């Protein structure tokens, strides 16, 4: 490691395991880095030897990946967390950890009441989640100008093949309430994986 | 990996089997002699004959296969 | 020779070393920790004070320091890190007095000299509160049960502490209700809503099965009887040549130790605590199966644990062989209660049990173990600062900002003790500044402006004012919502001011061989 | 004028978005303050003409990463 | 466990397996012909037009060659031919363009491009097939 | 056993239950299903796998919507909400001041790492996606309002700000909520431990 090689036991005692963390930190979300969005590479990814896996989701590539140091494994946790909340997300909450960990502990050391230091990146996420509440700016299938169509329609544009989102915007909407399941909170939403779809050549 | 490839590569080979044949040179007819082979057994083998002597004992090639 | 002057400047290396890094105390700072061990290991290592029992630092002065860490817990229930804190604070004053050349002997003493009036500064600084005072109870409770993991529970886990202690206290002024008056009981299954506080004598031991008795009028007692049986304590002149040798001792086995439990139950036993030791069976498997046929509570090889309480709370004695009936030296019973909750765990409870007073069971429940250890671990602090109390009455800060109250202060008490310690004593008079600044150490960056300023901070609040290490700013630690009684850091320095001072007085070195 | 660089300069910032008016370090009073009425006062022709040489070098040399030299 | 591979590194591992690959067998493949020979350990011959058959034969590199052994299947799995065209021409593709082109940085229409590439195959092969 | 009776309980109930086979495949398609509404949407393309082609163009139209008729309040996908939010968080930390203006903004300039990785991956020239995003992105703007009088949408599969405010390639307020106190939460989960050891 770095600085201090006089205790083992992972005590680095300090900014070394501290930025020996952020350097494992660093280290592991540069594969999300390079798999982020659907302009992720897509990672190949030895299991064995001649045993490999095709991977662009870091998540799934983390699931391969074992932790090697408590900076390698609280975020292969959170990353699989955030993936395990969804599986959108997955990229998105790696990277972003790495860079507040330097940034987090400078402030929490200086004490001086050392319980809310690092509530300044708390009350940000409150901050962004009432904001992140706030946006209809983009991103809308709540209601499109054909609703659903539409919304299907631009979706069918956010995944378009062809000119497919003319019957296949009406077919997502038709898909929607293909399905009819008990869903719970009051939900019309019925699961879309589920609706009955057939392929036809 | 490791390879050996194009005009480099077949040097060894006919560096080799010229390299081999002209032992063979002391053979092929009574000006030439008989060659002494020997084996694991120590059996001295004389013969003038290619094959007895090519088939039994040689040095490693991938021509002498 | 330089040996004795290395070997306490390396005891005063090792112990010292650790016990700095063994600073981040408290907090949510420094970044966690697998351990890969001396020999070897993967070892994912958090919280210090746990770290500090887990610490297995082999080197001769590294061994006090695991000691001097569990003591404090064991003296307090609170302080665990806080004793270290201080003895690394103590290990440094020693090297200038030693680098001034001070003598270690009269260094050593300075450690008393520093002991004797430094408690009295945290007397002084000591805020008394009633020691059988529901509130204080309460109160004091509450700050640690507030910082404990469950400070939901709290609500319901401090007076559950505040009853096993006014019950087990002795009335009015007491040092009173030790942890091993209580008896802390988990029980599986249940909730922590559910943990369970009983004035009486609760084994935590798993009674056989179930639809036994719950009944009243018990007979629990520990008895060192077995039960005899053909091939079980009783006489057999017949070697197995056969399979009808074999099965004619089995018939009149099962038979005349069913007979036996008749005696136990006719004894009036709903309860027994089985000798450990055996013959080849004592009790046999069929035996308790047949003493529970009579609704006799058994334990086969009972915990050790729960054989002293019931000889501790009920005053049990040894019991008669039960073809000579019994002595009826079974501790005095009421109950034998099998509680289920949540479906989940069996529980002895022998309530209406011989109790001096004292012993009080808390019955610790949660749907999970790591539920029950939540506030099991939480009402302990509960038990302990309520105990800290009972034992010491006071009102103190916690954290160790009220140390460098002591340490203004014990220093001009040195400058008037105007003698050589009055300079060893001073020396460390200041040093014992460091906690509050290395508690925050451990984390990031850019370092300085907190560390050196907290000490001043509370300068500059002088004697009655300071800086509140866990919730920051300057006012009196004392009274906060955060505080201690004042047992938990006076033993802190007790523990320190010896085991370091223990160091001065090694000389060389030796190994028994 | 013993502070925090860390601290205190995002006070002057914060005392830039809440205050904003000259609110800065004192070193002379060791506070921060608008130090107009600190009364620490300059001319701003030097700091004009600090700028002025402040990008400048600046953005002069790192127009240099293509250097030549003769000691020949 | 955790691994981090990056950059032209391995792209140039993939670069120089299949090229390698494709140098022989496209002196092998069609009428113009040659041989890989194999040397085992012991000086045994194994002299052949299909690569694949050597590859195996001997330690396959990963990073290339793992993924052309499996296109040389697949060829042959679909047809039932062309092992051998299909490594040198990806080996073609492999060799000139990433490097060139991430020299001009962009691994976007360097994939693009294959997809159009392919269609002019298409284009130009049905005319004049 | 065969030779069990049949009882209408195992009917079904329908207007009519009548045998169209469309495409050379018949289905049992049944019109009027009377104890739930039902739909089968067929997909006609030249092959399946041109069906396999829509079929998944379909379903990132479909959970978008699900993940929109799960929580109506949204997002646009990708780290371009930061990019309004970072400056402003920034923004939020400035006038705090002392440890506050750090924190807040040492978070929000933490933020920025997403979306420009995520550009570059598509080689998007990640100075453009900050250039176009933080531009918008003002004091004029500080407003996501519901509506455009600034972008603050980023398509992922584009890796660039598109004008897609529809499109289902993005995601909801719910996972993004999510991720960012997950990602708040690695800068304290490291943290915990008090104070450090070693073992023998």
């Amino acid at each position: 490691m770095e600085g201090p090689l006089s205790v083992f036991g992972d005590r680095s005692t300090g900014e070394t395991i501290r930025s020996q963390n952020v350097m494992a930190a660093a280290s592991i979300a540069n594969i999300v880095k390079s798999s982020l969005g659907p302009v992720g590479l897509d990672k190949m990814l030895v299991d064995d030897i001649g045993d490999v896996t095709i991977t662009n989701d870091g998540a799934t590539i983390l699931k391969l990946l074992e932790v090697e140091h408590p900076a390698a494994k609280v975020l292969c946790e959170l990353a699989d967390l955030q993936d395990k909340e969804v599986g959108d997300g997955t990229t998105s909450v790696v990277i972003i950890a790495a860079e507040l960990l330097k940034n987090a502990d400078e402030l929490v050391k200086q004490k001086i009441h050392p319980t809310s230091v690092i509530s300044g990146y708390r009350l940000a996420c409150k901050e962004a989640v009432r904001y992140i509440n706030e946006n209809l700016i983009v991103n809308t299938d709540e209601l499109g100008r054909d609703c659903l169509i539409n919304a299907a329609k631009t979706s069918m544009s956010s995944k378009i093949i062809g000119i497919n989102g003319d019957f296949f915007a009406n077919m997502v909407v038709d898909a929607v309430l293909a399905i009819k399941y008990t869903d719970i909170r009051g939900q019309p939403r019925y699961p879309v994986n589920s609706v009955n779809i057939l392929k036809a050549h | 990996a490791e390879v050996a490839r194009a005009q480099a590569a077949l040097a060894v080979n006919i560096s080799a089997a010229r390299g081999l044949q002209d032992v063979l040179r002391t053979n092929l007819g009574p000006k030439g002699t008989m060659k002494m082979l020997v084996s694991g057994a120590g059996d001295i083998k004389l013969t003038k004959d290619g094959n007895v002597l090519l088939h039994e004992m040689q040095i490693q090639h991938p021509t002498a296969s | 020779r330089d040996k004795p002057a290395q070997i306490r400047f390396s005891n005063i290396s090792a112990a010292k070393a650790v016990a700095d890094a063994i600073r981040t105390s408290l907090g949510p700072k420094g970044m966690d920790k697998m351990i890969q061990d001396g020999k070897g290991d993967v070892t994912i290592t958090n919280d210090g004070a746990t770290i500090l029992k887990q610490m297995q630092v082999l080197h001769p002065a590294a061994r006090m320091l695991v000691e001097l860490s569990k003591a404090q817990d064991i003296e307090a229930g609170d302080g665990t890190t806080s004793v270290v804190i201080i003895a690394g604070s103590l290990l440094d004053s020693c090297t200038k007095l030693l680098q001034k050349g001070i003598h270690p002997t009269i260094i050593s003493e300075s450690f008393q000299k520093a002991l004797e009036k430094g408690i009295e500064i945290l007397t002084d600084m000591s805020r008394p509160v009633e020691l059988s005072d529901r509130e204080t109870l309460l109160n004091s409770a509450t700050t640690s049960l507030n910082s404990k993991v469950v400070s939901q529970y709290s609500s319901l886990l401090s007076p559950m502490s505040v009853n096993a202690v006014m019950k087990v206290i002795d009335p009015a002024t007491a040092t009173s209700v030790d942890l091993r008056d209580i008896k802390i009981v988990k029980k599986l299954g249940g909730t922590i809503d559910d943990c369970e506080l009983v004035e009486g004598l609760v084994l935590t031991q798993k009674v056989s099965n179930s639809g036994i008795t719950r009944v009243e009028k018990a007979k629990i007692g520990l008895i060192q009887f077995c039960l005899s049986a053909p091939k079980t304590d009783m006489d057999n002149q017949i070697v197995v040549s056969d399979y009808a040798q074999m099965d004619r001792v089995l018939r009149e086995e099962r038979a005349y130790i069913l007979n036996l439990v008749k005696q136990i139950k006719k004894t009036g036993c709903n309860v027994l605590l089985i000798q450990k030791s055996i013959l080849r069976d004592a009790l046999s498997d069929l035996a308790l199966h047949f003493l529970n046929k009579m609704k006799i509570m058994v334990i086969k090889d009972i915990e050790r644990e729960d054989i002293e309480f019931i000889c501790k709370t009920i005053g049990t004695k040894p019991v008669a062989h039960i073809d000579q009936f019994t002595a009826d030296m079974l501790g005095s019973a009421e109950l034998a209660e099998e509680v289920n909750l949540n479906g989940s765990g069996k529980l002895l409870k022998i309530t209406g049990c011989a109790s001096p007073g004292k012993t009080v069971t808390i019955v610790v429940r949660g749907s999970n173990k790591l539920v029950i250890e939540e506030a099991e671990r939480s009402i302990h602090d509960a038990l302990c600062v309520i105990r800290c109390l009972v034992k010491k009455r006071a009102l103190i800060a916690g954290g160790g900002a009220p140390e460098i109250e002591l340490a203004l202060r014990l220093t001009e008490y040195s400058r008037t003790l105007s003698g050589m310690e009055s300079y060893c004593v001073r020396a460390f008079a200041d040093a014992m500044e460091v906690i509050p600044s290395t508690l925050a150490e451990n984390a990031g960056l850019n370092p300085i402006s907190t560390v050196t300023e907290l000490r001043n901070r509370h300068a500059q609040g002088e004697k009655t004012a300071g800086i509140n290490v866990r919730k920051g700013g300057i006012s009196n630690i004392l009274e906060e919502l955060v505080v201690q009684p004042l047992l938990v850091s006076v033993s802190a320095l007790t523990l320190a001011t010896e085991t370091v001072r223990s160091i001065l007085k090694i000389d060389d070195v030796v190994n028994t061989r | 004028a013993g502070f925090d660089a860390t601290n205190i300069l995002n006070k002057l910032r914060a005392r830039h978005a809440q205050g904003g008016t000259w609110y800065g370090v004192d070193i002379n009073n060791e506070d921060i303050a608008d130090n107009f009425e600190a009364f620490v006062w300059e001319p701003a022709m030097v700091r004009i003409n600090a700028l002025t040489a402040a990008s400048e070098a600046a953005c002069l040399i790192v127009s240099v990463d293509e250097t030549i030299k003769n000691p020949r | 466990n955790t691994k981090r591979e990056s950059g032209r590194k391995v792209q140039s591992g993939n670069i120089n397996a299949a090229k390698t690959i494709a140098d022989i067998i496209r002196t092998c493949l069609g009428p113009k012909s040659m041989m890989k020979m194999l040397l085992d350990p012991m000086g045994g011959i194994v002299m052949t037009n299909d690569g694949n058959a050597i590859l195996r034969e001997i330690q396959v590199q990963h990073p290339a060659a793992k993924s052309m052994i499996e296109i040389s299947r697949t060829q042959d799995e679909e047809v039932g031919d062309g092992t051998t065209s299909v490594i040198i021409l990806a080996g073609e593709m492999l060799s000139v363009a990433e490097h060139f082109l991430e020299q001009q940085m962009h691994p976007t229409v360097v994939i693009s491009a294959y997809r159009k590439a392919l269609d002019d195959m298409i284009s130009t092969l049905k005319k004049i097939s | 056993e065969g030779e069990e009776t049949f009882e209408a309980a195992m009917l079904g109930q329908a207007e009519e239950v009548v045998q169209e086979r469309i495409c050379d495949d018949e289905l049992i398609l049944i019109k009027n299903t009377k104890a739930r509404t039902s739909a089968s949407i067929i997909l006609r393309g030249a092959n399946d796998f041109m069906c396999d082609e829509m079929e998944r163009s379909l379903h990132d139209a479909l959970c978008v919507v699900k993940r929109v008729l799960e929580s109506k309040s949204v997002v646009p996908g990708g780290g371009a909400v930061e990019a309004a939010l970072s400056i402003y968080l920034e923004n939020y930390a400035t006038s705090m001041g002392s440890r506050e203006q750090l924190a807040i903004a040492e978070f929000a300039r933490s933020l920025l790492v997403i979306p420009n990785t995520l550009a570059v991956n598509a080689a998007q020239d990640s100075t453009d996606l900050v250039a176009k995003l933080r531009a918008f992105h003002n004091e004029a703007q500080v407003n996501p309002e519901r509506k455009n009088l600034k972008w603050i949408g980023l398509d992922l599969s584009n890796g660039k700000p598109r004008d897609n405010k529809q499109a289902g390639v993005f995601e909801p307020t719910i996972v993004k909520v999510k991720s960012l106190k997950f990602a708040t939460e690695a800068a304290i989960t490291i943290l915990r431990i008090d104070d450090l050891i070693k073992l023998h």
